[PDB]
């Protein structure tokens, strides 16, 4: 089948929905929630990830844009 | 051809680095991604794209993790998801989750039908009839037939976990237990691995779709289970290692104002 597009796109449409969505925050959005740091001046920081936790919850749709190809 | 379907399930990532480079994002938290795989016809690839979405995380994404496991997938569905072996409770979690995700992204979008279990019915006995016996047949699995390869990876792990509570093999015999307790529960491949062993993720889902893959349990390891390998009699009876006979309660058992007023005071 060569119509790899149109669904591929529809399917897309409705993951990308479903996916740019993370529930805002599900007590946890993100990898893990606070935890201790290895050896740096970051003891008390958010996370190693808090930056990326954006990144993460909108990573989702963006990974279904980039893989939505077929 | 055209796309089928298979959902893996990864809670939240959680470090899929050697467990998808074994069989194949936007960050490594994102979200009920959109995977892939392919099968094959002896020569090449003919369009049958035979997507296996390892969907690590999916944070508010049941409609993702659905459109993952598309309705494209009724000839093959085979769910092949990472595992942690480090604990019998990690498995054991691990292969009921990947039945109940499989069981989810269906039953939580395909409400409109209801006489797909009836075709199921006959489809299925013709397909898991000639896929039953020959476990190295009767096993207790579920309501329908949900195809759910349970790929116990992290094995390497599952030694510091059985010395740091048992100082021994203990854990690993029972995440060989809990493996095999899941697959008589269910019917499936409890293909285990470890490190440097049994590589087989895929290998039980291309032979019942519509390479190699071993089984053993002796190496204390990797106990690798093809699909059709499900019985609760010897299992059940050298469970007994560190345990009882037939256990599952290993995996439950195991998841200045003041101031100035005060000088004032002070001062009376």
């Amino acid at each position: 089948q060569e119509m790899f597009a149109w669904k591929m796109v529809v399917l897309s449409l409705p993951r990308i929905q479903s996916q740019r969505y993370q529930v805002g925050v599900h007590y946890e959005l993100t990898e893990e929630e606070k935890f201790y740091r290895n050896a740096l001046t970051r003891m008390p920081d958010g996370p190693v990830a808090l930056e990326e936790s954006y990144s993460a919850v909108m990573g989702i749709v963006s990974e279904v844009e980039q893989y939505v190809k077929v | 051809p055209s796309g089928k379907n298979i959902l893996v399930f990864g809670e939240d990532g959680s470090g899929k680095t050697t467990l998808m480079t074994k069989l194949q994002h936007g960050k490594k938290g994102r979200g009920l991604e959109y995977l892939y795989l392919s099968v094959h016809d002896e020569d090449r690839d003919d369009h049958t794209r035979c997507n296996v979405w390892i969907l690590d995380g999916d944070l508010y994404h049941k409609g993702l993790l659905k459109f993952a496991v598309s309705a494209e997938s009724l000839p093959e569905t085979l769910v092949i998801f990472v595992a942690d072996m480090s604990r019998p409770w990690t498995v054991m979690e691990s292969l009921q989750k990947w039945a109940s995700v499989l069981r989810e992204h269906i039953d939580k979008m395909k409400i409109p039908p209801e006489k797909m279990r009836e075709l199921e019915r006959k489809f299925v006995k013709d397909f898991q009839d000639y896929m039953e016996p020959e476990e190295g047949d009767n096993v207790l699995t579920h309501n329908l037939g949900i195809p759910v390869l349970v790929v116990c990876t992290k094995c390497d792990a599952v030694s510091v976990l059985e010395k740091e509570h048992d100082y021994r093999d203990e854990h690993l015999d029972f995440i060989q237990s809990h493996l095999r307790r899941f697959c008589l529960q269910y019917g499936a491949a409890l293909i285990y691995t470890s490190v440097k062993e049994e590589k087989n993720l895929d290998l039980l889902y291309k032979y019942i779709v519509h390479f190699t893959t071993p089984a053993l349990v002796v190496e204390k390891d990797a106990v690798f289970i093809p699909a059709g390998w499900d019985n609760e009699k010897k299992i059940a009876i050298l469970h007994e290692n560190f345990t009882t006979v037939k256990p599952e309660d290993a995996y439950e058992d195991f998841i200045v104002f003041l101031m100035k007023q005060q000088s004032l005071l002070a001062k009376q």
